[PDB]
Order: structure tokens, then sequence, then C-alpha cells
């Protein structure tokens, strides 16, 4: 009878397991048409409209939590036995700059071990673009018997995270009051899990990976290296390569901090050897950053009378323009969880693309940098997850809004004054999405045209017409000054993309100034505009989810729903999901047009080789400065040029690359009758269909119905997405693989 | 202190009172603007604005034109005032249709006390209604706003013209 | 016609039309459907039950 | 074992474990007798 | 012959074909070391292309002037391995099929709950009939006959 | 602070009325309310009721009908909603007889009805040039 | 302003009055059904188009049909 948990609350039994639909109230009764079956995957796990007690909603997202962590252990356990088994790991340790990443093979059926590339260190398999090479180098991993035991700890790990969740769900659900325990939860993420897993990490750097790594980079083979185990039980192993060690402890106790800059320095820029961050640099960093956010964790109250109550601080900031502040947001957030899934996915997303940038502007693994495949689908990945978690995190507050939303419980605060002056904002930001539509692409077309009609001079180029990004070069400036002037303690810029020297790693280039002119100015201007407008249907959605001067009761019918009807002129997508579909399209926009910026400016003017007596030249010789001031352009010398590689790869290890291409052409055509069509047209043929089946009496007795208007929505925006973004996948690895 | 509340007491109005749109300044600076200045015939509101605007509008069409000089080129300033002439008598064009389509009044300001007293029970839109009270809501007000907008286009880009020739000469 | 008869919808705007229900009750008030007919099949609205005139139906052998 | 047993009738798992049989069994034909663009007879 | 088309087996451009095909496979091949598993790996596709091309010349096979298999589908005998026997195959497992799926939808129809029985299939009767679909063609040439295959006017008709 | 004592307590909001319901036609709801009860505007945001009289103002029909359909929630049922033409013109509209439409009230005639289903609909091509 | 019929289908569930955001139909007395009651169509120039009214309808094919016609800023929905 614990004050915390509920023990035994469901049964482990598999009666409900073989009555599909139980959850929900409608879908219980079983199907009748083929609406039931689509229905029950879009309800699964919509665990708000399953139950109306919040306690039970907390506990199944608690025990889905344990379910996808189980998921992800798993996958990481597949990734580190793919690598002891299926890679070519030990041979790309002796060779890094001449050995291609490859970690799946592929078996030789109808003619598919084409696939096997030629990687090199004696392996055929298919070419790895997500690092995992690099990352276990850096984490000291010389041996494929280490991956194995990893991947051992991974399927353990993901065995107990399932057994977690089944314990959770079955046997000791939390109640809600320790869900809402949200300044205990704030200090245990911030001290325990961010603040304790940078000291460990930074421990283990410190006795295992700066180590190894330095005996690496100075040349000795991996059969030679110590085993891991053994710089911690031998302090002189260690106190060789830095030799700090040798003082023990003591100077950390007593405070003399300074002795140990052997392992702990500030040094900025990259490895000379390897062209990532020096592992001492990162070492340091996930101590500061331990220490840090160990101290941030010691500022909520949660059961002594020290620290911080999160409603007395909000309540307390208010002002003359804000009526009555941060008033009832505690309570917005400790009742809602969508309100928080918003949040968290917002930033969660943003947190997404700056680690995108942040990546390749500062590779921080061994031999990644001169991995231009690696680098590439890192930046594209993570900047795609970036975008749907953000479409996502919108999404969730318009829900939110929909469901959880109180009038009586937020009178005058912020959330009530935003939807009372909503129209300004959406009028606004309506205006800015225009102005910056307007100009940056009616330059880019004007740009065109005047290329087009052979006035060279009237263009918005450097050699016409400049817009020069002064105010990033103002920055770029500071920060190639910052070290020995602002950051005293610096030897390095953070990047060299700031500005510096040219930093090569076997004839390749890792990192160099990136030069800002008219060029960049357009694109970042695109990138603003595209942002801004995406921005704008989903505020607009979030801020006319609950009613507006079409519909005052939109509230009523729910956050998904297709229409209101054809009066009014006509009322489609006026839902709030409605522009979650339509946010996604332009987040597939935005994100598509960031990806071709960053792939076309790092091959021109970054990404190549460096000549003996220091000539640099580029992948594609600097062509993004003068043409991708255009459509032309981008069409030209970029999307036809580039896509080569891919059009070109039947035959070779390259070619299923092309056949992806296809697919995906494919499938972002098939989202098009989806998109363009409607759902009486289907229906109506369905209709005939059935009267065939009638007459041969082979109609089905769950009767088939077209896809709802929703349903139709939503399979055509996953078909548009999956088709792009795999168009895109495959011509970027191909590409960037090639050359 | 709260520095937003409902506009003129009207908790219904789809409008805020907010520190931009009832601030001291916003009153004195729209009040000092021709299209607000008291005192003003609709000739004068229309000539003042047209001055102000043809003068802006010359320097785009002069800088930017398809015949620049990034020296003083007398054919430049030619191209750019008669750019701006024709976009003055575009608008001219456009405010003439807008008043020939919305008006029908020649004395505003009794039309409404008329029909608010004498009665209006004819076809409307005339006699009752009427949308603002303003010399500039009739047929003969919005023409010699017009009208005064047209002239002072163009003695404004002449003006601005000279100018642009002086600065460019003399400096 | 009567309770538990099976007969066979005449009505063309219907969506079991030609199709073969199950009487539920016939009302023997003065109302315009007196016959009420219930099927296996939902519509398109998801009902599965409509009131039908005496000339709008024809039962089964 | 009877509401598992009858989970595993579900329309899903039987699909999934069909397509899976016969992916399986086409593979195999195709790994045995490859290249196959005639019938063998 | 057919067409203007050439045996294979006589077929220069698909000898060339071949040995172009095997070429690269032994250039490939070049570049790795001793009996190492791509070494096996490469020579097993040398082996599989030359069967492959040794079975397709011998095969009653006409080649364009590509040097590439072309389907003669008149409905000639002589090239009945092509598409006639793969066609009677076919039409005899997809009749299995659709009278499987047919017979499955017509026993579970006559049942208190017809719609469950269809996302839960009765496994032990859905073995049953699937495995009772190898005389499809005589099943339906004996309900068709019988009268049971076809409806008549109970089937539902739109307002026209 | 506010213009009539009878308004709700409402801050005001971008979503009102506009010049439309100055010169065509506004409609007004008026009810009577036993609490301050706290409500959300079909426009804005939350407002409150007064102990009494409340009255508000809307650009749209419909804007008073949800308001009211609201307003049933917390059992007040005596709403009342009028139409102002751009002078003081003055027409009941929602509770036409007193009795709401839902409930079946005596001195009421049938409108728009045809005795006959859908099927008896005359052809279209029989009502061509009329 | 659009048509909105009534047809002596009607059931007399009410299931449109109350479903109506503009307060476009009515119950009126009747001798055709059970029920004792028929739907009315008598302030379609408030009729919006949005046909709620017939989602709600339960009889086969309908007993309130709404026939989009003229449109008029009370039937476009336009609060401006
Ligand atoms: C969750 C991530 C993940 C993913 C995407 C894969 C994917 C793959 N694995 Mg794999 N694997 C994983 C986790 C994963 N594995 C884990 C956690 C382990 C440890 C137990 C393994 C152990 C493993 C072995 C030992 C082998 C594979 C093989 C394969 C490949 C063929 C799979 C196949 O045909 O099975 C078909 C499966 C079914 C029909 C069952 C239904 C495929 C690329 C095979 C391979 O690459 O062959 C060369 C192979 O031999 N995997
Ligand atoms: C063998 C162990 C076992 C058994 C018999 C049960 C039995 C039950 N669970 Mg349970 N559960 C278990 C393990 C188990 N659970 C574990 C390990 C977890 C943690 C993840 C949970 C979490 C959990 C929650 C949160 C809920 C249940 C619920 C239920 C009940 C209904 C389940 C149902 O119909 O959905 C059966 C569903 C499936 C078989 C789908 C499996 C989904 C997997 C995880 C997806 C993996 C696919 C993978 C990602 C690849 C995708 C491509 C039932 C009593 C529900 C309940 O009682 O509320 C009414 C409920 O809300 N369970
Ligand atoms: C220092 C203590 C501590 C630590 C380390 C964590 C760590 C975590 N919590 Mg958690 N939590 C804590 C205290 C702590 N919590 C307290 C005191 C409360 C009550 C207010 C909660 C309430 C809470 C909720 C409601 C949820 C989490 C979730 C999570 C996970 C976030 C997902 C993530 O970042 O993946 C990082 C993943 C890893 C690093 C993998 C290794 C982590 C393992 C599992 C260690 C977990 C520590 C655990 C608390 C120890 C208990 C053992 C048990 C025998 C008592 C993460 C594993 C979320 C989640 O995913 O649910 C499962 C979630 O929904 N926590
Ligand atoms: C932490 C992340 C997270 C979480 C927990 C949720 C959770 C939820 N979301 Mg949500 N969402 C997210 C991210 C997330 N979402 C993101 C990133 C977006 C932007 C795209 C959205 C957009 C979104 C919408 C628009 C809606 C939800 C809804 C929901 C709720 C019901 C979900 C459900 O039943 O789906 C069950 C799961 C499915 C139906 C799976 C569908 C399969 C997907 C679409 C295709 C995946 C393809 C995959 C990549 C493989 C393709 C490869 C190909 C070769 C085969 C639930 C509370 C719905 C709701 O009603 O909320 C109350 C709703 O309407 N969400
Ligand atoms: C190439 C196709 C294309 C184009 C041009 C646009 C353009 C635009 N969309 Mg988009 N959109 C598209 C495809 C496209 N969309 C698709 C496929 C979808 C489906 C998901 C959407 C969904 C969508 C939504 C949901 C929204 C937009 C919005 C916008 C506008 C953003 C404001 C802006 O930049 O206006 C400036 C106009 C342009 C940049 C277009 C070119 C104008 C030129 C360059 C300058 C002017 C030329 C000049 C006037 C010509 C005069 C001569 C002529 C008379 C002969 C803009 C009009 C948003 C909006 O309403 O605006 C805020 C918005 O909310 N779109
Ligand atoms: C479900 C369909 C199916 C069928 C009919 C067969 C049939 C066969 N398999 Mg098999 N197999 C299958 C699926 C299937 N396999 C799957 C999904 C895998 C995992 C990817 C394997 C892995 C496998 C191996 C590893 C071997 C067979 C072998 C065999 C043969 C002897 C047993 C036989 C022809 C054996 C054989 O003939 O090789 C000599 C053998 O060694 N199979
Ligand atoms: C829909 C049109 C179509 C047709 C007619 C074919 C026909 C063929 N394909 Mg093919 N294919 C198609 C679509 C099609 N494919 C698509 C869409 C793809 C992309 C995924 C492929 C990818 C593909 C590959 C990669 C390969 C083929 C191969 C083959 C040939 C060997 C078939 C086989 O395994 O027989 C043997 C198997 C059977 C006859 C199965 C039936 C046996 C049952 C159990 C008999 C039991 C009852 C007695 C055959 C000519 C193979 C080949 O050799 O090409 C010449 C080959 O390597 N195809
Ligand atoms: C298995 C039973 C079955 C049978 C006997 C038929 C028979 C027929 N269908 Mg059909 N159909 C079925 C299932 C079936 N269908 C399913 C499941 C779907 C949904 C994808 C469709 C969708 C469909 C369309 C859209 C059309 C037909 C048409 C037709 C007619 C011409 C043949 C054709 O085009 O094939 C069409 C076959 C497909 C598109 C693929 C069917 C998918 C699989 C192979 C069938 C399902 C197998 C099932 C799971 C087996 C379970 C049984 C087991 C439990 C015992 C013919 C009356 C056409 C027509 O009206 O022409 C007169 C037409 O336009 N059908
Ligand atoms: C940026 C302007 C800014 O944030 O100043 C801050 C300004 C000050 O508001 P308050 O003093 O009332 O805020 C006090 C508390 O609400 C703390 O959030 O906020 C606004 O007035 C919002 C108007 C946005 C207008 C957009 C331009
Ligand atoms: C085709 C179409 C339909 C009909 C589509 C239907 C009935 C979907 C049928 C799906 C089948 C029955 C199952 C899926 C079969 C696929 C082969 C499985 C997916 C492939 C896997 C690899 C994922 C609509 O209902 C519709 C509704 C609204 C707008 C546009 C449309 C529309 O375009
Ligand atoms: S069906 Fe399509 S069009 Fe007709 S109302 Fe619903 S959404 Fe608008
Ligand atoms: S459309 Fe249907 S619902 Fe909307 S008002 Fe007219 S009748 Fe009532
Ligand atoms: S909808 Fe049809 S049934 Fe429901 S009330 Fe109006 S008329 Fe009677």
């Amino acid at each position: 009878k614990s004050t915390i948990v509920d023990f035994n609350p469901v049964e482990t039994s598999f009666e409900k397991w073989a009555k599909p639909g139980q959850f929900s109230r409608t879908l219980a009764k079983g199907p009748k048409t083929t609406t039931w079956i689509w229905n029950l995957h879009a309800d699964a796990h919509d665990f708000d409209i399953q139950t109306n007690s919040l306690q039970e909603v907390s506990r199944k997202i608690f025990s889905a939590h344990f379910g996808q962590l189980a998921v992800i252990f798993l996958w990481l356990s597949g990734m580190h036995f793919h690598g002891a088994y299926f890679s070519n790991y030990s041979a790309w340790l002796t060779n890094p700059t001449s050995t291609k990443p490859s970690a799946q093979i592929v078996w030789p059926i109808v003619g598919q071990e084409v696939l096997n590339a030629d990687v090199g260190g004696n392996f055929q398999g298919i070419q790895i673009t997500s690092g995992f090479f690099q990352l276990w180098r850096a984490e000291g991993i010389t041996s494929e018997v280490e991956l194995y035991w990893t991947a051992v700890g991974g399927l353990v790990a993901s065995f107990l995270m399932l057994f977690a969740g089944w314990f959770h769900y079955h046997k000791a659900a939390p109640k809600l009051e320790w869900f809402q325990n949200v300044e205990s939860m704030l200090n245990h993420h911030l001290a325990g899990l961010l603040g304790l897993g940078s000291l460990s990490w930074a421990g283990h750097q410190i006795h295992i990976a700066l180590p190894i790594n330095k005996l690496l980079d100075l040349g000795v083979s991996p059969e030679e290296i110590p085993l891991p185990y053994e710089f911690i039980l031998n302090r002189d192993l260690i106190a060789q390569l830095y030799p700090s060690f040798n003082k023990g402890l003591t100077p950390f106790f007593t405070l003399n901090w300074g002795e140990y800059s052997d392992f702990l320095t500030f040094k900025g820029g990259l490895n000379p050897v390897t062209g990532g961050l020096w592992l001492t640099d990162t070492a340091h960093h996930h101590l500061a950053i331990a220490v840090l956010f160990i101290v941030a964790g010691h500022m909520y109250k949660t059961n002594w009378f020290l620290g911080h109550s999160i409603k007395t601080i909000l309540e307390a900031h208010k002002g003359p323009f804000t009526g009555e502040g941060h008033k009832g947001l505690y309570e917005v957030l400790t009742t809602s969880w969508h309100a928080q899934l918003a949040i968290n996915l917002a930033l969660f997303g943003s947190l997404s693309i700056i680690v995108a940038h942040h990546m390749y502007a500062m590779p921080p693994y061994p031999y990644i940098a001169i991995d231009y495949p690696t680098q590439l689908s890192l930046f594209t990945h993570h900047v795609w997850i970036g975008g749907f978690c953000i479409v996502g995190g919108a999404a969730h507050g318009a829900i939110f809004f929909v469901r959880d939303y109180n009038a009586a419980n937020n009178y005058n605060n912020l959330i009530d004054r935003v939807i009372r002056h909503r129209d300004a904002i959406i009028s606004h930001l309506n205006w800015v999405c225009i102005f910056l539509g307007c100009h940056s692409f009616g330059l880019y077309v004007h740009n065109d045209t005047m290329r087009a009609l052979g006035r060279s001079q009237d263009l918005f180029s450097d050699n016409a017409i400049a817009l020069k990004p002064i105010f990033a070069q103002f920055i770029q400036n500071l920060h190639t000054l910052a070290p020995g002037s602002t950051a005293p303690n610096a030897l390095t810029t953070v990047s060299y993309a700031f500005g510096g020297d040219v930093i090569s790693v076997g004839s390749k280039i890792a990192m160099m100034p990136i030069s800002l002119g008219t060029a960049d100015f357009l694109v970042h201007h695109i990138h603003a505009f595209t942002i801004h407008v995406t921005v704008l249907i989903l505020l607009k959605g979030v801020l006319y989810s609950r009613n507006s001067r079409l519909i005052p009761d939109k509230a009523n019918l729910g956050f998904r729903f297709p229409c209101d009807g054809p009066g009014r002129g006509g009322t489609c997508q006026v839902s709030a999901w409605d522009h979650v579909f339509l946010g996604l399209f332009w987040m597939y926009n935005s994100i598509s047009i960031v990806i071709f910026h960053f792939s076309w400016k790092m091959q021109s003017d970054v990404w190549g080789t460096v000549s003996p007596t220091g000539a640099v030249s580029h992948i594609t010789g600097g062509n993004f400065a003068q043409s991708s001031i255009t459509i032309n352009g981008w069409l030209r010398d970029f999307l036809w040029s580039q896509a080569a590689q891919v059009v070109q790869s039947y035959g070779s290890s390259l070619s299923a690359y092309g056949l992806i291409f296809l697919g995906a052409h494919f499938i972002w055509a098939f989202s098009l009758m989806f998109l363009f069509s409607g759902r009486g047209y289907w229906q109506e043929l369905i209709e005939s269909i059935v009267w065939a089946h009638n007459k041969l009496k082979v109609a089905p007795s769950i009767q088939p119905r077209a896809l709802s208007i929703t349903q139709g929505r939503a399979v055509g925006v996953a078909h548009y997405l999956l088709g792009g973004i795999g168009t895109t996948w495959a011509f970027f690895l191909a590409r960037i693989i090639s050359v | 202190v709260s520095f937003i509340k409902p506009y003129r007491q009207d908790p219904f109005v789809g409008h805020l009172a907010t520190p931009i749109t009832t601030s001291a300044f916003t009153r004195a600076y729209l009040k000092v603007l021709p299209a607000y200045r008291p005192g003003l015939t609709p000739l004068s509101r229309g000539a003042e604005i047209g001055f102000t605007h043809g003068y802006f509008l010359i320097g785009p069409f002069y800088t930017y034109g398809p015949l620049r000089s990034v020296e003083f080129s007398l054919t430049s300033l030619a191209a750019g005032l008669l750019a701006a002439i024709t976009l003055l008598l575009i608008l001219t064009v456009g405010l003439s249709i807008y008043g020939q389509v919305t008006y029908d009044v020649y004395d505003n300001a009794l039309i409404v006390k008329l029909v608010r007293q004498m009665v209006g029970s004819e076809r409307t839109q005339d006699l009752p209604q009427i949308k603002g009270t303003s010399e500039l809501d009739t047929v003969l007000g919005w023409q010699k706003f017009s009208e005064g907008f047209f002239s002072g286009g163009l003695i404004g880009s002449i003006v601005a013209a000279v100018g642009i020739a002086l600065y460019s000469t003399y400096l | 016609i009567q309770k538990g008869s099976t007969v066979r919808i005449l009505r063309k705007e219907s969506y079991w039309y030609n199709e073969s229900g199950t009487v539920v009750v016939v009302d023997q008030s003065k109302v315009r459907y007196p016959v009420l007919v219930r099927f296996t099949k939902v519509n398109y609205a998801g009902t599965n039950t409509n009131n039908f005139g005496l000339n709008e139906v024809e039962e089964v052998v | 074992m009877k509401d598992f047993l009858k989970y595993l009738s579900t329309a899903p798992v039987l699909l999934t474990a069909w397509l899976t049989f016969t992916a399986g069994f086409v593979i195999e034909i195709n790994r045995f007798y490859p290249d196959a663009l005639t019938f063998p007879f | 012959d057919i067409g203007g088309l050439n045996p294979c087996k006589d077929s220069e451009v698909f000898q060339k074909r071949l040995a172009k095909t095997v070429k690269k496979l032994e250039n490939r091949l070049k570049k790795y070391e001793e009996g190492t598993p791509p070494q096996i790996a490469i020579q097993q596709q040398i082996t599989q292309t030359k069967q492959r091309f040794t079975r397709y010349a011998d095969s009653n096979l006409l080649c364009g002037n590509d040097g590439l298999p072309h389907l003669i589908t008149d409905g000639r005998w002589s090239h009945g391995s092509e598409f006639l026997l793969p066609s009677i195959l076919f039409l005899y497992i997809s009749g299995w099929i659709g009278w499987v799926g047919r017979k499955y939808i017509r026993t579970v129809g006559q049942t208190s709950n017809p719609t469950e029985k269809e996302i839960i299939i009765d496994v032990p009767l859905a073995i049953s009939i699937m495995t009772s679909g190898f005389l499809w063609p005589f099943a339906a040439w004996q309900e068709f006959l019988s009268g049971d295959l076809i409806a008549s006017d109970e089937t539902i008709t739109t307002s026209p | 602070k506010l213009k009539q004592s009878d308004f709700p307590k409402f801050e005001g909001s971008t979503g009102g009325w506009l010049s439309a319901a100055k010169n065509e036609e506004k409609y007004v709801i008026i009810w009577t309310s036993k609490d301050a009860s706290l409500f959300e505007m079909p426009t804005g945001g939350t407002a409150k009721m007064n102990a009494g009289n409340n009255v508000a103002y809307f650009a749209r029909k419909e804007q008073c009908l949800a308001l009211g359909s609201q307003l049933r929630g917390f059992k007040i049922t005596n709403y009342k909603i009028f139409r102002i033409y751009p002078p003081l013109d003055i027409t009941l509209l929602h509770p036409f007889d007193g009795v709401f439409p839902e409930k079946v009230n005596q001195g009421r005639s049938p409108v728009g009805k045809r005795d006959a289903s859908i099927g008896g609909n005359p052809n279209p091509a029989s009502l061509k040039f009329q | 302003s659009h048509t909105v019929k009534i047809y002596d289908t009607c059931i007399g569930c009410t299931q449109c009055v109350r479903a109506c955001p503009t307060d476009v139909l009515e119950m009126v007395p009747w001798d055709g059904c059970k029920a004792g009651q028929i739907a009315s169509a008598p302030r379609t120039e408030d009729c919006v188009g949005c046909k709620r009214c017939e989602t709600a309808c339960p009889t086969d094919f309908l007993s309130v049909r709404v026939y989009l016609g003229g449109e008029t800023t009370r039937s476009l929905g336009l609060a401006y």
C-alpha cells in the first residue's frame, strides 16, 4: 500500500489481445465497415479518449515510454552487433582515410550481391553513412569483441526496459501525484540524468577514450594497444601519455585544478591528425557540463524547505502589458500531457537542428570530417528529424488547445491574451511571410530573368547589385579574433568555418572558412521565409483551433475533423489537424531547401582536396557563388549536374540508390492521387466494384468504404513526405558516395 | 497598471486600445499627416500626398532603373522622372475609378442628418447609410483629392529630380 | 407482413434497395411509413434500420 | 493459450505469417533455381 | 526467324555481353586476395553468370539485335515455355487463391458474426478451405452449372 | 471601465465585430445568470458573466447561437438573440415564439415540406427554361 | 440564400433542429409519424449551408435536404 504506486492494477492476460479495439468505446463493438480497421490504428495511442482518468493516461504513457526505450535499445544492439559481425571496423581502424565504413553485407540472391561494394579492407558490403565507425573509435573501441559485448548489453537493456514497462503498468503503476512531481522530476532529470551522464561520460573519456585515442593517433596499432581496463588498474599506462595522473586525485581535492591541464584542455579547432575535436577538450566540456547540470538540478523544491516552487515563480511574472502573466501555466503543464508534448517536441526538434549544425561545423569524431557521406547524411537526417519534431510540437499544442484547454482556469493569463489578439498576430505574420517571400524568391526570379535577357550586370550577384551579409561577416570576424582577445585561454577558434586555416587530413579538407556572399544572403532569407510560412500555418492552426469568425464552435468539432460543410462558401480543412497537414508540407519544403543549400555550399566551397603546395580544389569548383543565385542555376548546376551519379548508378554497387530514386519518385507521384482527389469518387467506384463482387457472391461482410477525408489527407501527406525525402535521400547518398 | 484595454469601453469591437493604437504619439502623428490634418481642403490633402509620394517615388526608379549610372547622367534622371510620373498617372487613374465607383454624394455631414431627421424612405445607400462624414467621402471631394494627388505628384517628382541633380553635381 | 417477416426493399433511393431485411414492427396507426425494417449491412451513415411504406416493401416467400 | 492462439488468428498476424512464408518459399525457389526466365520444361 | 529475331545460341552480341560481364567480374576479382570470402563470392558470381548465359543459349530463346532474349507470346507452342506455361501456372494459382477466398467469405457469411470472422480468421476452417482449392477449375464448373456461382437480382443498384 | 454595466467582464478581443456590424446588421444576445461564471467568448477568450442581466453584441447570428449553446452548459436557458439593423431596428430571432425550435409548439406551420420522399423529385430535363 | 426542403420521411427525431448552428430549422406539429412532429425550415435566410442538419438525419436517404443556391453575407458566414 505504497503512497506513490498502486499494486497489481491490471492483470497480465492475453484475453484483450484477441479483442481488437477493446480500448475504444466505439471500436469495441466490432467492425462493420473497413473504416473500423483504419480507426483502430488511428486511436491506438490516443489514450485521452480511452480513459477518463489522467492517472490511467499517465501510466499508459509511462509504459509506452518504456517500450519505446526498449525498441531504441534493441536498435542500438543491432547496430553494435552488425559492427561486430558484418563490418570491416578492424580494417577501417588501421586505415581510416582509405577504407570506407561498411557494416551491412547483402545476401547473394536474385543478383542483388552487386550491392556489396568495394568498401576496402578486403570487405564487400554496403557503405555506412551513419558514422558509427568514427563514434566507436572516439569511444576507444579497438576490437569487434567490444562491439559484440556492447550489443549483448544492449539486448539485456532492451529486455530490462520491456520488463520495466510491464512492471509499471501491471504490477506497480505510479499514482498521479508521483507523475505531477514536476519539481522532483526536473531536479532528477537535470542532476542525475544529464549531469551524472555527463560526469560518467567524462570519466570514461578520461580513463579509456583519452589514452586509447592518443595511442591510435600516435600510430600504435589496435592489437598492441592495452585493453581498456588496464588503463585503470595501471596508473602508468595513462601517466605516460598524460603525465598528470602521477599526482592522483590530490590536485582535485586540493583545488589545484591547474595540474590537470594535461588532459583537460581548452584548445578549440580540430585535431590535425584526425580532423575531429580534441578529445581532451571534449572531456573537459563534459566535465563542465556535468558540474553545471548537477548545480542546476538543485533548484526546485521537492521534499525539504529548500528550492523553488515553479508555481510561485510563474505567478510572480506579471506585467503591465500581460495582465495576469504566467498565472495558471503551472496548472496547464501539470494537468495536460499535450502541452508538455508540444513544448518538449518543439524544443527537441530545434535541438536536433542545432545538433546538426554543430556537427559539421565542429566535427567531434576522429576521421568523420573527411567522410563526406557521413557528414552529409548526419546533417540531413538530424535536420529532418528536427523539422518533423517541430511540426509535432505544433500539432500537440493545437491538440491541447482543442481538448485540455480550460477557459475558466486561464482568465486573463498569457494564453487568454494571445487568443484575444490572434488576428493581429496572424495578420502581421501573413504580411511578414509575403514580404519575405516576395523579396527572397523574387530576387531569385529577377536574377533568372536578367540572365535570360542577357543583362548580367542587373543581377543580384557579387559582380552586380551586391547584397553582402555584413552582419554575419561581422560575427565571423568576431569569432576568429576570439582566441586571445575575448577567449584569452583559447588557442584556436571554435570552428574553422568562422575563419582561419584550411584543415586537411590525408589531402582531404576537414574544415575551412565558409565565405558568405550575396548567394548566402539570398538562401538565408529563403530559409527565413520558409520558416516563417511554416510558423504561420502552425500558429494559425493552434490559435484558431477552438473558434473563429467562420466556425464559432470549432472546439466542439474536435481536433481532427475534415470540415464543417460546403457552406460559408466552403469550410474545408478548417481543423487544426488540417493545419498540421499543410505545415508538414511546408516543413518539407523548408527542410529540403535547407539541405540543398548545405549540400551545394559544402561541395562547392568547403569540401575537396588540397594539393601539396596548398592549392584548394573543391568537389564542384566554386559554382555556388555565381550559379546558386538563379532558379535555373539550381536546376542545372545542382539538380541536373549532381543527379548524374544517381542516374548512371545502374550496374554498379550504387544501383540500389537509383532504384530507390525511381521508387521514391513513384511514391511521391502516388501521393498526388490522395492529395488531389476526393472521397465521393472513390466511394462511388467502390460501389461498382462491390456490385461485381456481389454478382460473384464474394462481397466481404466487412463493407468496404473509401478512406475518410482526414485519412485520405494523412495518406497523401505521408506518401508525399516519404517520396520526396526518399528521392533526396537516394540523390544525396549516391552523389556523395560516388564523389 | 494595464496598458491594453477594450477600445472606447466596448469589449465587442474587433479592436484594442494598445500603446500603439491609442497612444498620444500616435494621435499627434496621425493628426499632423495630410490625410487627417485639420483645416485642409481635399485638394490640399491630395496635393501634399502627391508631392511627398512623387518625391520619394522618383528615388527607386532613378537609382535602380534599367538605365542606371554610377555617375550622374541626365538620361538616368529623365528615365526615373518619366517612370515616376507615369506611375503617378496610374495611381491617379486608380483613384479616379475608385472614387467613381465608391461614393454618390456632393456634400457630406449633412445628408446623414437629413435622413436621420426628415426620413429616408428611398432606394437608400445615397440618402441613408453613407459611410464616413469626411469631405473626402464625396464624389466632389474625391475628385479634387485625385486632382491634387496628380498635380502634387508631378510637382514633387520634378522637385526631387532637381534636388537629385543638384546633389550629384555640386557635392 | 408482420414482425420477423423478410421483405425486399423497393425504394430506389435506399442503401438497401433490392436487398432483404427483417421487419421489426408494422405500425397500425395512420403513419405514412409504418414498416420498420432492420438490416445486417449498415448504410453510409452507420444506421442499420429504416421506416418503409407498405408499397415499398415486398415480402420474400 | 486459448486467447493467445486467438490473437495469432487475427488478420495482421496471419497475414504477416502467410506473407513471410510466401516470400520465403519464393526466395528459396529463386536461390535453388536462379535466373529462370522461361518455364523449366 | 519469328519477327526477324535469331536464336541466342548463334547471336554474336549475346556472347559479347557474356564476355564483357565475365571480364568485369574478373577485373573486380583481381583486387582481392587469395581464397578470401570476397574472391569466393565473385567466383560464384562468375559461375552463375556463365550458367545463366549457357541456359539461355540452350533454351529456344530468340535474341534481337541487342543480344537479349525476346519473348514470343503470340501463342505458338514452340515458344510455349516463355508465356503459355507460366500463364497456365499463374491461372491455376490465382484461381486457387480466389476460390479459397470466396469459399471462406461464403462460409463465414452464414454464421452469427460474419464480420468478426474476417478480422479474426477461423484458422481451422481457413485451413480446411485453403487445401481444397486444388479442384477450383472443377469446383467452379460445378457451381456455375448449379446456378450457385452468380447472383441474379438481389444485388443492389443505384437510383438511375 | 465598460460602456454598459450589463456587459460581461470581457477585456476586449480583436475578433469582435467590424465595420459590417455598423452599416449592415449586428446581433445582440441577452441572458440573466445567477452566478458570475467564467465563460469562453465565441470570438476571443474568457469573459466573466454578471450575476444578473448580461448583454453581448456579435457580428453573426451563428456567434450568438454558439454562445447560447455554451450557456446551456451553465443551466442558462432564458438567453434571447436579437438582430439589429444599422439603426435601432431590433428583431427577436432565436426564441421566435418563446419556445426553443427543438420543442414542438402549437401555432407553427410547416415551411419547405414536400409530401413525398427524395425519389419523387422531378427529372431535371423537365425543369429546363423556367 | 440556400434552399432547405423537408420530406415526409421525417420521423420527428429533432436531431436536425438541435444541430443547426444558425437556427434555421424548427419542429412543428404533424400527423404523418409516431412523434407527431416534422421539421420545418422557416428561416432559410440564415441558412449557411454547413449541412450539419442532414449529417444528423437518421432516415435512409435523408428527410432534410439542403440545396446550395445564391450567396449572401449571412449564407457566406461573413463576420466582415
Ligand atoms: C537520477 C534519477 C533519474 C534518472 C537517471 C532518470 C532517467 C530517466 N527518466 Mg526519470 N524520474 C525520476 C528520476 C530519474 N529519471 C524521478 C525521481 C521521477 C519522478 C518525478 C521520474 C519520472 C519519470 C517519468 C514520468 C518519465 C521518466 C523518464 C525518464 C527517461 C527519459 C528518457 C531519456 O532521456 O532516455 C535516456 C535513457 C537512458 C540513459 C537509458 C538508461 C536509463 C536507465 C533506465 C536508468 C534509469 C534510472 C532509474 C530511475 C533507476 C530506478 C531503478 C529501479 C530499480 C528503482 C530516463 C531514462 C521518461 C521515460 O522514458 O520513461 C521510461 C518518462 O516518461 N522519468
Ligand atoms: C514524441 C513524439 C510523439 C508522440 C508521443 C505522439 C503522440 C500522439 N500523436 Mg503525434 N505527431 C508527432 C509526434 C508524436 N506524436 C509528430 C512529429 C507529428 C508531425 C508529423 C505528429 C502529428 C500528429 C497528428 C497530426 C496527430 C497526432 C496524434 C497523436 C496521438 C495519437 C497517435 C496515434 O494513435 O497514432 C498511432 C500511430 C499510427 C497511426 C502510425 C501511422 C504510421 C505513420 C504515419 C507512417 C510512418 C512510416 C514510417 C516512417 C516507415 C515508412 C517507410 C516505408 C518504406 C514503409 C498521440 C497522443 C493524433 C491525435 O488525435 O492526437 C490526439 C493526430 O491527429 N500527431
Ligand atoms: C511554386 C509554388 C508555390 C508558390 C509560388 C507558393 C507561394 C506562396 N505560398 Mg504556398 N503552397 C504550395 C506551393 C506554392 N506556394 C503548395 C504546393 C502548397 C500545398 C501544401 C502550399 C501551401 C501553402 C499554405 C498553407 C500557405 C502558403 C503560403 C504562400 C505565400 C507565402 C507568402 C509569399 O511569399 O507571397 C509572395 C508571393 C510569392 C513569393 C510568389 C511569387 C511572387 C513574385 C516572385 C513577386 C511578385 C510578382 C509580380 C506581382 C508579378 C506581376 C506581373 C503579373 C501581373 C503578370 C505565397 C503566395 C502562405 C500564405 O497564405 O501567405 C502568407 C500559407 O499560409 N502556401
Ligand atoms: C480473395 C478474395 C477475392 C476474390 C475472389 C476477388 C474477386 C474479384 N475482384 Mg477483388 N479484391 C479482394 C479480394 C478478392 N477479389 C480484396 C481483398 C481487395 C482489396 C484490395 C479487392 C479489390 C478489388 C478491386 C479494386 C477490384 C476487384 C475486382 C475483382 C474481380 C475481378 C478480378 C480482379 O480484378 O482481381 C482484383 C484483385 C486484387 C486487386 C488483389 C486482391 C488482393 C488479394 C490477393 C486477395 C485477398 C486474399 C485473401 C486475404 C485470402 C483470404 C482467404 C483465406 C482466409 C481462406 C473479381 C470479382 C475488380 C472488379 O470489380 O472487376 C470485375 C476491381 O476493380 N477487387
Ligand atoms: C485511392 C483513394 C481511396 C481508396 C483507397 C483505399 C480504399 C485504400 C485501400 C488500401 C488497401 C485495401 C490496403 C493497402 C494495400 C497496400 C498494398 C499495402 C501498403 C504497401 C505496404 C508496403 C505498406 C480513398 O478512399 C480516398 C479518400 C480520400 C481522398 C483520396 C482517396 C484516394 O485517392
Ligand atoms: S467534403 Fe471536402 S469539400 Fe465537401 S465539405 Fe467536407 S471538405 Fe469541404
Ligand atoms: S445548413 Fe443545414 S444546418 Fe446549417 S443551417 Fe441550413 S440547415 Fe441548419
Ligand atoms: S433529420 Fe430527418 S429525421 Fe432527424 S428530424 Fe430532421 S427530418 Fe426528422
